[PDB]
């Protein structure tokens, strides 16, 4: 099958700092959210990650290596006398 | 062939130029048949004003001559354009000093195509255009040249 | 109507080549970009100094005194 | 720079693509020739533009050689359009120079 | 099926007993049926409907006979809904703004911005230097130093 | 690939017309023989001229 | 050498302007991009009108390669979404779109100006040549400025697309497993990095000089890094925040509706000429 | 089926009028964190006019939808694969009857699949008589 | 890809049991909103939009006054998706 | 030239014979392949034959009918196939088409007319024959009346001219120009009438809409082109007069052509839209004709031949449409392209061409109308501007709306498009581009 409904037991909405942000600052505005359960899958880290780590990644994706090949450039470069 | 690609611009030029050659030479050209053709040639025909007013053959055939010596006059003012077309393209970047003679000529063809032929509109024939130079010539030695008004 | 379809979930993993593309891309472009910097680091900065005008004698440009 | 100063005090700044307005001897007890290298026959024969026929033309005509010898890689000849550039960067300043002269000078005559 | 002349417009409805007719042959309730004013261009006894924001603004949930149309199965047809047409001047919701608020904010922008480019065309920023010395024959180009 | 049948064995009918009205403005050419190789434009020049005349 | 250069060089500079600030205001991914399409349009038909070339020209063919490569990126996307082509939808694409992110990152910085990809080459000699040559005050700021504004709606789009937290629906298919659409990405991808550089050694066989003070040369950079922060940091929202789109509700809607060109182009002119058809055949060709 | 009636209960009014105002909320606030947080807030505004007289609530619809679309946004969110999206109906599908067109040769294509159209043919006009009376 | 009738019925639950202004025990295919699980009006209104949120769709105004418990807009959805397995 | 004449006059007795119909356009466009080898004209007279020649100007204007004539019978296959009095459809078209050959080879004045409104009565009763609508009656006699009633005053205006020059002959009359004032309005508001001009045009969208498709074609084919090509031989020896009154003229069918656009935006039928569309384009012919200047002459010939060929077109495929739909209203004929998308392509290519779209024969003729009435004035340039601007408002409204919203609801299942229908849609469109390539003939007729 297409997929698997999970069960609402498993959401818990102290999971998310985030969306918890919100409830302290309804109890002291003196209200209460009932559709917040419902956001915490879209805030799961291990699957989506966090704001840090997503912005990290998406700009420096293969930096490393892209800098390791510009090594080697260099390296090639160098042996063929064209760097100074 | 002092460039790399140059050189092998060369070797294509080679391959497509190197067939037909031989097959202008090989197929077209020998099994062609000698033959010659002419160009026409047309005598002069008297015109309209020896015309009289009540016979049509003889105007007939002057408009026809008339129209005749429009075609040509039409496009040798066309081969003078083709030429500082040409020189343009032939001559840049430096061809506004090499065009500029071929313009003076281009330009003073139009004008006197443009006092025979012109505003005349489609109908133009020999007794119109005639008649237009009848009327020019009485206004030239009454008025002076065109542009100077009248006095 | 892509035959992947994920519920309140991430999407499956990614295949090899797909992980590999990602960084062969992204890596790609970063050594194109370093190279011209170490090759050619006065693009950035003009490869030309611009001179002070004001820095000019008056002898120089030949002013006469006055 | 800016060009602010032209409009407040016109009289100082000799203004947009200022023709010298001096004579060139002035304020010189002599000031050296200019000296042309590419004939007329050499510009026109490589389709030199006319924007480009100014005193660099040589070096221009050079560029286009080592350029035409090496084509498509021309990255073979970045040596040589270092030394264009390196020339036609020195009529730029003869140009800020011509430029300063006239404003040193349009100064004095203000003073005077 | 008829023809068109079976089918135009009666003469203008002048009585009460003829406007019901009148709705009854347009099939619509003796209410909503208002003919046009008559001033001499009029249509005729035939309703005016629509005239609205448009057919867009018609409910699309709505189950319709002809969705395609937004319209049912023997309702009239306004005179001028090739205009209100759902691709014709018609909107789905009402502007936000009166319509001339609009062209003057777009006008009024742009010849407030008409002038001040041209007001500065004199004053161009133009780098310190001078002309191009191009080689002219017999003219006199120097170089500063000695 | 025609698909011609023996109904377009009419068609002769038409083209029986098509002679006959060649034949009449042939016929009628033939009557138009009084500038004939004599207009100042194709004239034949005046003297030992072409046995049979052109067109 | 005429007039028309005047003109032209004003119309081009609201162009590129106008839809640099509509760019920071529209929601739809597809339009996004179009109208960051016609902001360095404005761009060409302004150098063009300072009487350059291979200038206008160069940077003709590099706006194809990577503008070619960023559509290419949201058909992807939008076709993995519901169809919607709203980024308020999208989200997190860096990591459950590994291959078209970073196909869209290298797209996104040629348009940004990352220096020495396809479009810095050709952005760089305009601005330069900009500021070379005699340019009027008010056109020189709408040049810079718009480099600004085109560095700001782009990284405005990578937060709602890339590092924003995801926003999407329950059911999501999100997925980068099509190598068909992926393989002809490629070749675009390829030459926006090697397009600029390429065309630099062949387009020019006479080299434009440039010598200008270092205070107006980084400035295209400079405003680049104020632009990518600009843009990625006020596109940044909290719970205890002012709306400012919100809060100046009449000037946003202006520049949300790109000067209202669409409302004046499509509705407030349609009615008049379509009217005037009733009346004629009203009263002549059934009346008079 | 049911076709819906034109009436609609001041009871309903209030409730569309809620259902457009949180949806023109997210519009200005994509973002569902604060979403969540400002939805709430416009429920609760709701809540302290829920106990006052109907001809007073009169008086507040008026203002609440003036405000409302005072308030609309210049590019509100839609559902692309529904009425207004984007996408909607992009594609359009001819009435079963094109099929019966086809060359008899064509149909050959897929022998089983207009073997059974016919059979279905067979039932569609016994359900057709008893539906509308023949 | 196809959407099978009894995921339909576990989404639907699924979007209920996590409103907490509902009971996850009275909480069934058959049970009324307004009239068991005390659901005020505007209560209403905001499970219908879970509901759209859910399934991606406009549930126009004038059809939510059908949806009055959840095997309706059980059947509502499948209607909508055609699949009536 | 007889060859062409007797061809068709022994064509007759197939009208009587059965199960003749195909045979008949057979030998009407083996004929037309026949007359299409004849063609060394010039722009004097030539091939003369007792009264009978042909110039450039008469032959295109010539082949053109034998063309178009020749689709008549492929069009008007619902005649066939009902049997509905068709030998007697048949020698309407026969007769129709030799007073139309008689009328453009015919070398004098007085036989052009005498030919020129005797070809209407073959049409006045092809619109009773065979149209369906209650109204071919009230649009029956507009066609005749409209023409009557400015022709009979022209057969005064013609003899006139006998008694000043003598005969008739169209070279002998271009030696004079006259100075009445009532002679010019004896002449051309005879022709103005059949362009038609916009103000006098009110039977043009009622004998269009009626009319059967084979009707629609010859009076959108043929009709239209006998009031230019009556002018193109009048205004040699009107060259005078031309100038007092030809502002009057152009002003009314500039304003004309664009008034009649908004028109064309706001109609729902497409029998009304195409033949609106018609008086839109004859504006620019007129317009350019009577500019006199060699461009609008030889551009106004061009643009007869190529809008002809096309408006032609466009009522095959109102009448395809209609024959199924069975209604003509816009709003019956919707998204056309998911019930006929091969159909749908031809729509395009010649409601494109209507608009003036390359490398059509109408974009020649059309560039070369333009360049005269600038030339002509400046001031021409605004509304000039406004009539090519909706000139393809129409157009696209025209194809955009039929071709592809969502289909109607009510229709009933009906045929597919046959290939008889394609074949007849290929050589209207066809010619009307290759012709470019050959216009080197059909322009150069002064
Ligand atoms: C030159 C001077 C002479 C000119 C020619 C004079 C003779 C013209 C009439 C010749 C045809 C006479 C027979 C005829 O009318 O054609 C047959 C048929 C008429 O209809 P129907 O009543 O069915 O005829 C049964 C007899 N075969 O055919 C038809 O359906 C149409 C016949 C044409 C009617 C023309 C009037």
């Amino acid at each position: 099958e297409p997929y698997t409904v999970p069960h609402a037991s498993t959401y818990k909405v102290e999971s998310v700092p985030q969306l918890v942000e919100v409830k302290e600052a309804l109890g002291r505005q003196g209200l209460k959210d009932p559709w917040l359960r419902n956001e915490v899958w879209r805030y799961e880290p291990k699957a989506f990650g966090t704001h840090r780590s997503r912005l990290n990644t998406f700009l420096f994706r293969g930096l490393g290596v892209g800098f390791c090949a510009f090594l080697a450039t260099v390296a090639v470069e160098y042996a063929l006398g064209i760097g100074k | 062939p002092r460039s790399p690609m140059a050189s092998f611009a060369e070797s294509v030029l080679n391959v497509i130029d190197g067939p037909i050659t031989w097959f202008r030479e090989s197929i077209v050209e020998p099994n062609q048949q000698k033959q010659n053709w002419y160009h026409q040639r047309f005598r002069r025909v008297p015109t309209i004003d020896q015309c009289y007013t009540d016979d049509a053959v003889c105007r007939f055939e002057a408009d026809q001559q008339f129209r005749r010596d429009r075609m040509v006059d039409n496009e040798i003012v066309n081969i003078l354009r083709q030429r500082f077309e040409d020189c343009t393209l032939y001559e840049a970047p430096d061809h506004m000093v090499k065009c500029r003679p071929l313009m003076d000529q281009y330009e003073k063809a139009t004008e006197n195509w443009f006092i025979k032929y012109g505003d005349l509109g489609g109908y133009a024939n020999a007794k119109t255009a005639y008649m237009k130079q009848k009327h020019r010539l009485i206004w030239e030695r009454r008025h002076g040249p065109v542009g100077s008004g009248m006095k | 109507k892509s035959h992947v379809v994920s519920y309140r979930n991430g999407p499956p993993p990614h295949s090899k080549a797909t992980k590999i593309g990602a960084l062969t891309v992204g890596g790609a472009m970063w050594w194109w970009v370093i190279w011209h910097l170490w090759h050619e680091p006065d693009h950035i900065t003009g490869e030309f100094d611009y001179p002070n005008s004001r820095k000019w004698s008056n002898t120089e440009l030949g002013v006469p005194k006055d | 720079g800016n060009a602010l100063t032209h409009y407040m005090k016109p009289d100082v700044m000799p203004g947009p693509d200022v023709v010298p307005t001096f004579d060139p001897l002035l304020g010189f007890k002599s000031r050296k020739e200019r000296v042309m290298i590419a004939t007329q026959e050499e510009m026109e024969s490589a389709k030199l533009p006319l924007e480009f026929r100014d005193y660099c033309a040589h070096l221009a005509i050079a560029y286009q050689a080592c350029r035409s010898d090496t084509f498509p890689f021309v990255y073979k000849c970045a040596h040589q359009k270092h030394e264009y550039l390196t020339c036609e960067y020195e009529d730029y300043v003869l140009r800020m120079k011509e430029f300063e002269r006239e404003r040193r000078l349009l100064e004095r005559q203000k003073r005077l | 099926a008829g023809w068109n002349k079976d089918y135009k417009p009666g003469p203008y409805p002048q009585t009460e007993k003829e406007r019901l007719a009148a709705a009854k042959k347009y099939y619509l309730l003796p209410e909503e049926y208002k003919p046009y004013a008559d001033d001499g261009l009029g249509y005729g006894d035939y309703p005016k409907l629509g005239y609205g924001l448009g057919v867009e603004a018609k409910d699309s949930y709505y189950p319709w006979d002809y969705p395609e149309h937004k319209r049912n199965q023997h309702e009239p047809i306004s005179a001028d809904h090739d205009l209100y047409s759902e691709d014709r001047w018609s909107q789905a919701e009402p502007p936000r703004y009166s319509n001339a608020y609009y062209f003057a904010c777009f006008l009024g922008v742009m010849s407030g911005c008409l002038a001040l480019y041209y007001w500065l065309d004199d004053k161009k920023m133009y780098r310190p230097v001078a002309a191009k010395q191009y080689p002219s024959p017999g003219v006199k180009h120097y170089t500063f130093e000695k | 690939v025609l698909g011609l049948d023996k109904r377009a064995l009419w068609g002769a009918l038409p083209l029986l017309g098509f002679a006959i009205g060649h034949f009449l403005d042939k016929k009628e050419t033939e009557r138009m023989t009084m500038f004939r190789d004599k207009s100042a434009l194709y004239g034949r020049p005046a003297g030992s001229e072409g046995k049979a005349p052109s067109w | 050498t005429s007039w028309l250069g005047q003109l032209m060089l004003l119309l081009s500079g609201l162009t590129m302007f106008m839809a640099g600030l509509g760019a920071n205001f529209e929601f739809d991914l597809k339009k996004i991009i179009a109208l960051s399409t016609l902001s360095q349009l404005g761009l060409m038909m302004s150098i063009l009108s300072m009487g350059f070339l291979k200038l206008a020209m160069f940077h003709l063919l590099t706006h194809a390669l990577f503008k070619a490569l960023l559509f290419m990126c949201a058909g992807a996307i939008i076709h993995n979404m519901n169809n919607s082509q709203d980024i308020r939808l999208m989200g997190g694409l860096s990591i459950h779109m590994p291959l078209t992110s970073a196909c869209f990152n290298v797209s996104n910085l040629a348009l940004c100006g990352m220096p020495f990809l396809a479009g810095f080459y050709s952005k760089d000699m305009i601005l330069e040549i900009v500021s070379i040559s005699n340019v009027n005050m008010f056109s020189f700021f709408l040049y810079y400025f718009s480099t600004g504004l085109t560095v700001s709606y782009s990284f405005r789009l990578v937060y709602y697309s890339m590092t924003g937290d995801l926003n999407c629906g329950s059911l999501n298919m999100l997925n980068d497993e099509s190598w068909i659409m992926l393989r002809g990405m490629m070749g675009l991808l390829i030459m926006s990095i090697i397009g600029g550089s390429m065309l630099n050694w062949l387009i020019f066989p006479f080299p434009y000089m440039i010598c200008l003070p270092i205070y107006m040369k980084l400035l295209t950079l400079f405003v680049c890094i104020v632009g990518g922060l600009f843009g990625y940091l006020i596109s940044l929202s909290n719970l205890f925040f002012l709306n400012k789109s919100l809060f100046m509700y009449n000037l946003s809607t202006f520049l949300g509706s790109m000067w209202f060109m669409p409302y004046i182009s499509t509705y407030g002119m349609i009615f008049y000429p379509l009217n005037y058809g009733q009346l004629v055949v009203k009263s002549f060709d059934q009346g008079w | 089926a049911q076709v819906p009636l034109a009436i609609v209960s001041h009871k309903r009014q209030v409730c569309s009028l809620y259902k457009r105002a949180l949806r023109n909320l997210e519009s200005w606030y994509d973002r569902r964190n604060v979403y969540r947080y400002r939805a709430v807030q416009l429920r609760a505004r709701f809540d302290e006019n829920r106990s006052k007289d109907l001809g007073e609530g009169i008086r507040l619809l008026a203002c609440g939808q003036r405000e409302l679309f005072e308030t609309r946004h210049f590019q509100p969110r839609n559902f692309a694969n529904s009425a207004g999206g984007c996408a909607f109906e992009r594609e359009v599908i001819p009435p079963d009857w094109v099929l019966d067109y086809w060359h008899p040769l064509e149909k050959a294509q897929y022998p089983e699949y207009f073997a059974k159209r016919e059979q279905r043919k067979k039932e569609f006009v016994t359900w057709w008589e008893k539906q509308y009376g023949k | 890809p196809p959407l099978s009738l009894k995921l339909i019925n576990e989404r639907v639950l699924l979007v209920l049991k996590l409103y907490d202004k509902i009971d996850p025990s009275k909480l069934n295919v058959e049970s009324h909103f307004i009239n068991d699980l005390g659901l005020d009006s505007l209560d209403h209104v905001e499970v219908i939009m879970a509901m759209e949120d859910e399934f991606g769709f406009e549930i126009p105004d004038s059809d939510a006054e059908k949806l009055l418990k959840p095997a309706d807009i059980i059947k509502y959805v499948a209607d909508k998706e055609d699949v009536y397995e | 030239m007889l060859k062409i004449i007797f061809f068709l006059l022994f064509l007759i007795p197939f009208c009587f014979i059965n199960n003749m119909y195909w045979m008949v356009q057979i030998m009407m466009f083996f004929i037309s392949f026949i007359f299409l080898l004849m063609n060394n004209f010039m722009n004097y007279w030539s091939e003369i034959s007792y009264f009978l020649g042909c110039d450039m100007l008469s032959y295109g204007l010539i082949l053109l009918s034998l063309w178009i004539c020749s689709l008549m019978l492929l069009a008007s296959e619902m005649i066939n196939k009902h049997n509905n009095y068709k030998n007697l459809f048949l020698l309407n078209i026969i007769i129709l088409l030799l007073l139309l050959i008689l009328t453009f080879s015919s070398m004098s004045l007085f036989m052009f007319y005498l030919f020129f409104e005797s070809s209407l009565i073959p049409t006045l009763f092809l619109i009773l024959g065979w149209g369906y609508q209650p109204e071919r009656l009230q649009a029956g006699l507009y066609l005749l009346f409209y023409t009557l009633l400015v022709s009979l005053p022209m057969l005064i205006g013609i003899f006139y001219l006998m008694n000043k020059i003598g005969s008739m002959n169209f070279y002998l009359m271009n030696n004079f120009m006259f100075n009445y004032d009532l002679l010019y309005f004896c002449l051309l508001c005879a022709f103005l009438v059949k362009m038609p001009m916009f103000l006098v045009h009110l039977w043009l969208p009622k004998a269009h809409v009626e009319a059967p498709v084979s009707g629609s074609m010859i009076l959108a084919g043929i009709m239209l082109k006998l009031g230019g090509y009556g002018m193109l031989r009048v205004i040699s020896f009107l060259q005078l007069m031309n100038l007092k009154y030809s502002f009057v003229w152009i002003s009314i069918s500039l304003v004309g052509g664009v008034l009649v656009s908004l028109v064309c935006l706001r109609q729902t039928d497409l029998k009304a839209l195409i033949a609106y569309s018609s008086v839109a384009h004859m504006g620019i012919v007129l317009s350019g004709l009577l500019t006199m200047t060699y461009w609008g002459l030889c551009g106004s010939y061009t643009l007869m031949i190529a809008h002809g060929l096309c408006s032609s077109g466009l009522f095959c495929l109102a009448n395809v449409s209609y024959e199924r739909l069975g209604s003509r209203s816009m709003l019956i004929n919707k998204g056309l392209l998911n019930f006929m998308p091969s159909m749908t392509l031809w729509w395009f290519l010649l409601s494109s061409a209507n608009m003036a779209a390359p490398p059509t024969l109408n974009l020649l003729g059309e560039i070369y109308l333009l360049n005269s009435i600038v030339s002509w004035s400046w001031i021409s340039m605004i509304l000039l501007s406004f009539l090519s601007f909706f000139s393809a408002a129409y157009t696209l409204y025209l194809y955009s709306f039929s071709q592809h919203g969502k289909l109607f609801s009510g229709v009933y299942s009906f045929s597919s498009g046959k290939i008889r229908e394609y074949l007849l849609m290929l050589l209207h469109w066809l010619p009307l581009n290759l012709l470019i390539l050959k216009s080197e003939s059909f322009m150069l007729w002064l």
